[PDB]
């Protein structure tokens, strides 16, 4: 997916990233799933360990928290949808060790 | 915006007032556990205010 | 000092010239008037330096140090009146004049402008302090302790005349510390080692080491009437500042042999603190405390390179007020119990509740409560010798841990029950006992408000 | 001003029966198990006749001790053996010497070898061979 | 000689338990998030520490 | 906060005479001297006050406790009873 | 550990005439309370057990002392012993640090303090 | 009343310390150092918007 | 000494003041009113799960 | 007050609160009442002093010095010329201390402004501050001759080592 070549700037704290850092990434399906935006990743104050997948839905999930100020829950179905984006991403990553027990052994 | 932390400094000041009144400078008819409890009693709503501005 | 020695010498033809018991209230009255004149003409600015008038004063420019020298004479007369009033009036007035004469040499000292006037003033003391130990002291074994009070300081100081005149005839003249611009370096030889040796060893006689310090718990143990000159003996020990004058120049580069003065003052530092947890004397209890964190400053000086001169400026006055205040606590609780042994003082804290606050804050200056004048300098000794190496924090930190016990080892001795005895010790802490107990922390935490004046060049 | 037997002297065999008790009554008539023989071993700078040490010791512990005050607080007259170590120290409890705490601290000494192992959650152990396959071996396709 | 009638103590206990029960349920109800949750707690691995409390 | 007077112990020392089933409630009230009613009759007679009072009953409390009112006498000295 | 402490032994009838060792102290206790109870004392008791304690501990140990044994010269293994050892640590120190400070560099470039 | 027992307590030191901050920002070059906006869209305080 | 609001006893079960028991009773219910939000609406794991994630082919 | 080029920061950029809900919020009740209970006891008294402080004016003047010699004058054992050069050099060092304090809080201007990114931005203060303090301890910090203050007799002679051993004994630079 990411990490082609040549980080030109001298920016440490690797926010100057190739596209976006995954957990490990990709590996198989899909081999490239891109990410979101990076001009607003640094403009809007979004900390590290948050430049992973399902980010633009989270940037909008965090919009209605401020946009509904005396509120206890902005949209409770959206937290179940950001988690469904998260959990389906994680189960997509859970297919590594079934592949690793299969593909790495002799055949 | 200046009153974000200004109420904190008021909270960080009225604790000295039972200490300033320990010097017997026209002190209250003693009731000192009662007077201290009143001194804490008004600081809490003062402490409650800038918590709302932080979470916005 | 234009006219600082000049008003205080006129105080001397006023003791025997005066009337009867008016001599105490008169002597204290004039004495505080000089204290403003000390504050006024000093504390000026300030950028290298204030050469004051002439060949007798350099105005104490880099380190002020002189305000503390002038509190004590209007501070001990109220203390010495505890047990002195039993003699003839002409004999009591002589005891007043000799303490006033002690200040006048020390008024010219600490400024001194020179070095050949330094040593004659560096030795101008020890004449009045010795007489105080001989007459109107305590019980016997005084006279050997008077001899141990000699024969060390005089034994080590005599090669300074061997050293200084050897400098005066060789390179220029030591009248001026500010004509010390040309200074030749000193290489390693077998002649130059002794040249540095005599230059330094006399200053270890006064501020002590793990060696040669047996005399120090004699004058403080066998001591005058109720801590009378013992408070002056605090300034007598800290007043060995002249290493700051001398070894700043005049063979600075000999540090190859600095190490046995670093090491001996370091394992002896941690040792002499624990050498008194089984001591049975009150006046010896503060005495061995006064060795330890007074031995802290020596490694701040032989190690050069400031962030070490900063704290060492303040650590001289650190116990200088504190141990003077602890002796005021120990001078009290002796007019009421006529033995200084600490174990007999079980069952306190109930008869005297008013001075019990003063026990708390005094011993709270050894734990020292980091917004004070004590832990503001000890952090800079940390800031210096950790750049030396990483090991030095260990032995120096345990010194901050042993005196944590060693101070509260005294506080808990006040709290006991039923007291078994004491149809005497009735007196509920009269005015002289607590007003004199004040004026110690009252300038001390006052100096902690803006501690800018307590700073060297540096 | 007490000069007669004001302290100890160069003992301990200068007619030790005439030591206790012509003065300094640590023993009654030199047979009380506290006659001034107990100069530990002398030659050193220890105590001489010394109304001092190896008398019955290890605690004044503030007992019940009603026949006088007599324990540690209230001044019995002349029974000084040793001091300045006992205002904070005590006698024997019900258990005995057994240093089981080092064996109790040895419970992690077995698991100190377990500190070398790893702690991955999934999958299970299957500790038989290299079929566990931890890291990345092959490429995408 | 038991005694439980002092409204000074009754004021203290009543003020706490109202805030005590709603402690973790109001503060965490409104907080800006900082990190990523677990969101996977499998079979035989999920809530058995509650069963550890039962026994 | 509740005080105490002389009349509380004058109930209890007389009551345990009848509480112990070996001693009938027909003896003398305050001075029975306990010999007319070695172990377990100088300790068991005060083992009940070990349960009720129970201030550890020191070693000198045995040889005084023959006279049953001399039991009651020193408690007011210990418990600091009125006037 | 410290101690067993042997709180029980045998009797009946070892040393029948050993009793009245309290007669030594009760005579002093009678001398104590008669001194303690008086209508006008206004002062502490002399208490010579503490007089004979400190003065035979703080002083009168050097007149007792002689260097006739090497277990009195045993203090050489405690005083000067580690005092060489700290310098044996420290002489190996400060020069290995200096050689890396002289030859080569390891420090950060913003080390103004120090 | 609840007229001056609290008014001497809390209502008087309000004006003194706020004067100590309004007379502070114009003197010291570092006043309050409030952080960034943390804004995900683009809004009316700016001129542009964000999707 | 001054007041006899609660009587001394000799193990006869001295009675209560019968007004503390009302406030004792009330906060035994609003704590079990909070058994509502324990399940309603709150589950043990509102997450979803993995089908033992095999199908790599 | 001061000059803004000495203390730069980017502009404030404060967004809109965006309520969007008809629920009652407490922020519309706090700022609408507490502003007038502060402006009356403060601003009017601040105005009352403002006319009263303008009753009279008092002047205090700048102190600019005179620097005729710099370094190499004069001969070795002299006193007169080697005293003004000390007043040269030492007052040329206490200036160089607080210049760093400007650049130190210049770093502190960036860090409590972004916060979230705070490392991969501001483009100067991790560089320029390390282009000052790195160019500081060489030849301007008498390490470790700062105890005797190294007054013109070692601060030039580090710079003797910075020209004799440095840049020529590189064999052969
Ligand atoms: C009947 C009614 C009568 C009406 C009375 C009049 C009304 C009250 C008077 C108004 C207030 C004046 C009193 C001073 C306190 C407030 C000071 C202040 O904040 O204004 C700044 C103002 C500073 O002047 P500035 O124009 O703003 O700028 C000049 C400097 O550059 C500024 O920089 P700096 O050099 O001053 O450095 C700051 C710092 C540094 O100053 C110091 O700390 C140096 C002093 C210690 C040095 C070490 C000495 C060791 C020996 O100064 C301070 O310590 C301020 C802390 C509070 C004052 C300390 C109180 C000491 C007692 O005032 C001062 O700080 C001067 C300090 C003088 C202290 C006087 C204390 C008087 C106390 C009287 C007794 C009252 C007892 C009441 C008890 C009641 C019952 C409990
Ligand atoms: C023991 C005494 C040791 C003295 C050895 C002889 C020292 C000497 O000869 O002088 C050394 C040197 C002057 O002699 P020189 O080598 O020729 O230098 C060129 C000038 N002619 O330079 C000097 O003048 C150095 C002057 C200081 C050395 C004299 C003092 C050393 C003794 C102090 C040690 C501590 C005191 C011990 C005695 C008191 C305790 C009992």
């Amino acid at each position: 997916a990411r990490r082609y070549l040549g980080d030109a700037s001298v920016e440490p704290d690797p926010l100057r990233m190739p596209t976006f850092p995954p957990d490990y990434g990709f590996p198989e399906r899909k081999e490239r799933e891109m990410v979101a935006t990076q001009q607003e990743m640094n403009d809007a104050q979004l900390v590290l360990q948050q430049r992973d997948y399902c980010a633009h839905y989270l940037i909008r999930f965090l919009k209605c928290k401020r946009d509904s100020f005396p509120n206890f829950l902005a949209c409770k179905h959206e937290r179940h949808d950001w988690d469904y984006c998260e959990h389906l991403d994680y189960v997509k990553r859970m297919k590594e060790f079934e592949r690793e027990r299969r593909l790495l052994q002799r055949k | 915006m200046n009153m974000f932390s200004s109420l904190s400094l008021v909270t960080l000041l009225l604790l000295t007032m039972p200490i300033m009144m320990m010097s017997f400078n026209t002190y209250k008819p003693s009731n000192y556990p009662l007077y201290v409890k009143t001194a804490i009693s008004y600081a809490f709503i003062t402490s409650m205010i800038p918590t709302m501005m932080f979470i916005h | 000092m234009l006219k600082y020695i000049i008003p205080t010498i006129m105080l001397m033809p006023l003791t025997w010239l005066s009337k009867n018991n008016m001599i105490w209230v008169n002597s204290t009255a004039h004495s505080l008037l000089i204290s403003f004149t000390s504050l006024l003409l000093m504390n000026q600015f300030g950028d290298n330096s204030l050469n004051f008038s002439l060949l007798f004063f350099s105005d104490s420019l880099s380190t002020p140090l002189l305000i503390l020298t002038m509190w004590l004479l209007p501070l001990m007369l109220m203390a010495s009146q505890h047990h002195l009033s039993k003699e003839n009036l002409t004999r009591k007035k002589l005891f007043i004049t000799m303490l006033i004469s002690l200040q006048l040499f020390l008024i010219m000292t600490f400024t001194a402008m020179e070095l050949i006037l330094f040593y004659i003033l560096f030795e101008a003391t020890l004449v009045p302090t010795l007489i105080i130990i001989t007459r109107w002291g305590n019980q016997t074994e005084r006279l050997n302790a008077g001899l141990y009070f000699l024969f060390y300081t005089l034994a080590g100081s005599l090669p300074l005349l061997v050293a200084l005149i050897y400098i005066q005839n060789t390179v220029g003249s030591l009248n001026f510390l500010m004509l010390q611009y040309w200074v030749q370096p000193v290489h390693n030889s077998w002649s130059n080692v002794f040249m540095w040796l005599a230059c330094m060893m006399a200053f270890m006689v006064k501020m002590p080491l793990y060696g040669l310090h047996l005399w120090l718990p004699k004058a403080h143990v066998e001591a005058p009437i109720a801590g009378s000159m013992v408070l002056a003996a605090v300034l007598l020990k800290l007043g060995g500042y002249g290493m700051l004058r001398i070894t700043l120049i005049l063979n600075p580069m000999t540090d190859f042999m600095a190490y046995p003065f670093i090491m001996l003052s370091l394992w002896g530092m941690i040792m002499t603190s624990s050498i008194c947890l089984r001591q049975t004397d009150l006046k010896s209890l503060i005495a061995y405390s006064s060795v330890s964190h007074m031995a802290l400053v020596i490694v701040a000086i032989l190690i050069q390179t400031p962030w070490s001169y900063m704290g060492a400026t303040a650590l001289m006055i650190a116990h200088g007020l504190t141990s003077s205040m602890l002796f005021c606590l120990a001078n009290s609780n002796y007019e009421r119990i006529h033995s200084r042994t600490m174990i007999l003082a079980r069952g306190l804290q109930t008869l005297l509740p008013l001075m019990a606050t003063w026990w708390l804050l005094a011993s709270l200056t050894n734990l020292a409560l980091p917004p004070t004048i004590n832990l503001i300098g000890e952090l800079f000794v940390v800031m210096s010798t950790f750049s030396w190496s990483n090991i030095t924090i260990i032995l120096m930190g345990v010194n901050m841990v042993i005196t944590a016990l060693y101070s509260l080892y005294m506080l808990i001795m006040t709290q006991r029950g039923k007291y078994t005895y004491h149809i005497n010790n009735i007196s509920p802490s009269f005015t002289r006992e607590n007003a004199l107990m004040s004026l110690h922390i009252l300038p001390l935490l006052l100096l902690t408000l803006n501690p800018k004046i307590i700073l060297g060049p540096l | 001003a007490s000069h007669i037997t004001k302290d100890m002297l160069p003992g301990p065999y200068p007619k030790t029966p005439e030591e206790r008790a012509a003065a300094a009554k640590k023993y009654n008539m030199r047979v009380e198990d506290y006659e001034p023989y107990p100069d530990d071993g002398t030659g050193y700078g220890d105590y001489p006749k010394l109304p001092d040490r190896s008398q019955q010791e290890r605690d004044p512990w503030y007992d019940w001790d009603h026949p006088d005050l007599r324990l540690n607080w209230g001044e019995p007259m002349h029974w000084d053996l040793d001091m300045y170590i006992r205002n904070r120290v005590d006698t024997s409890p019900t258990p005995v010497n057994w240093n089981l705490m080092c064996k109790h601290l040895f419970g992690f000494v077995a698991f100190m070898l377990f500190m070398f192992w790893v702690g991955e959650t999934y999958p299970a152990y299957q500790p038989v061979g290299p079929k566990q396959y931890p890291y990345n071996n092959l490429y995408l396709e | 000689n038991i005694n439980e009638n002092n409204p000074l103590l009754i004021n203290s206990i009543k003020r706490l338990l109202i805030g005590s029960l709603f402690a973790g349920y109001i503060i965490s109800n409104n907080i800006p998030p900082t990190t990523i949750p677990q969101m996977t707690m499998p079979y035989y691995l999920k809530t058995t520490a509650l069963i550890v409390t039962i026994l | 906060a509740p005080p105490l007077t002389l009349e509380g112990i004058k109930d209890r020392v007389l009551y345990v005479l009848k509480l112990y089933d070996k001693i009938d409630p027909e003896k003398l009230s305050v001075n029975s001297h306990f010999m007319k009613d070695d172990s377990l009759d100088q300790v068991e007679i005060i083992m009940a006050m070990e349960d009720e009072f129970g201030f550890e009953i020191p070693d000198i409390d045995a040889e005084k406790l023959m006279c049953p009112q001399e039991i009651v006498d020193y408690i007011a000295d210990k418990k600091d009873v009125y006037e | 550990t410290t101690l067993d402490p042997a709180e029980y032994d045998i009797s009946s009838e070892t040393r029948k005439a050993q009793a009245e060792r309290l007669a030594i102290r009760s005579r002093l206790k009678r001398e104590y309370q008669l001194q303690y109870y008086d209508p006008s004392r206004r002062g502490v008791i002399e208490d010579p057990a503490l007089v004979r304690w400190t003065y035979a501990r703080s002083a009168n140990i050097y007149p007792n002392f002689r260097p006739n044994t090497k277990t009195s010269l045993l203090g050489a293994l405690f005083g000067i012993g580690p005092l060489v050892f700290w310098y044996y640590v420290f002489k190996t120190d400060r020069d290995r640090k200096e050689k890396l400070i002289q030859e080569g560099k390891l420090d950060r470039t913003f080390n103004i303090s120090y | 009343r609840h007229s001056i027992f609290a008014f001497t307590h809390v209502l008087i030191p309000v004006w003194i310390i706020h004067y100590y901050l309004k007379y502070h920002v114009t003197t010291k070059p570092y006043t309050i150092v409030e952080k960034k906006p943390r804004i995900f869209p683009g809004d009316t305080i700016l001129e542009t918007g964000e999707v | 000494g001054g007041g006899a609001h609660i009587e001394p006893r000799y193990r006869q079960f001295p009675q209560l003041t019968r007004s503390q028991v009302i406030q004792a009773e009330f906060f035994s219910a609003t704590m079990w009113f909070w058994i509502l939000w324990r399940f309603w609406h709150d589950s043990d794991a509102v997450l979803g799960h993995f089908p033992y994630p095999d199908p790599s082919q | 007050s001061w000059d803004k080029d000495v203390y730069p920061e980017p502009p404030r950029r404060t967004p809109a609160p965006s309520p969007q809900t008809s629920l009652p919020n407490p922020i519309t009740y706090l700022t609408k009442a507490f502003d007038l209970l502060v402006d009356r006891p403060v601003t009017l008294v601040r105005e009352f002093i403002e006319r009263q402080h303008a009753k009279n004016k008092y002047y205090y003047y700048h102190r600019e010095f005179r620097r005729v010699p710099d370094i190499t004058e004069c001969q070795e054992k002299d006193v007169l010329c080697m005293f003004e050069a000390e007043m040269q050099w030492r007052r040329d060092y206490k200036v160089d201390q607080e210049i760093v304090n400007i650049i130190q809080e210049r770093l502190k201007a960036c860090q409590q402004r972004e916060g979230e990114s705070h490392r991969q931005n501001c483009a100067k203060e991790l560089e320029q501050f390390t282009q000052v303090v790195k160019a500081y301890q060489d030849r301007y910090h008498d390490l470790g001759a700062h105890y005797s203050a190294r007054k013109c007799l070692a601060k030039q002679k580090q710079r003797m080592l910075a020209e004799r051993k440095a840049a020529k004994e590189a064999a052969a630079a």
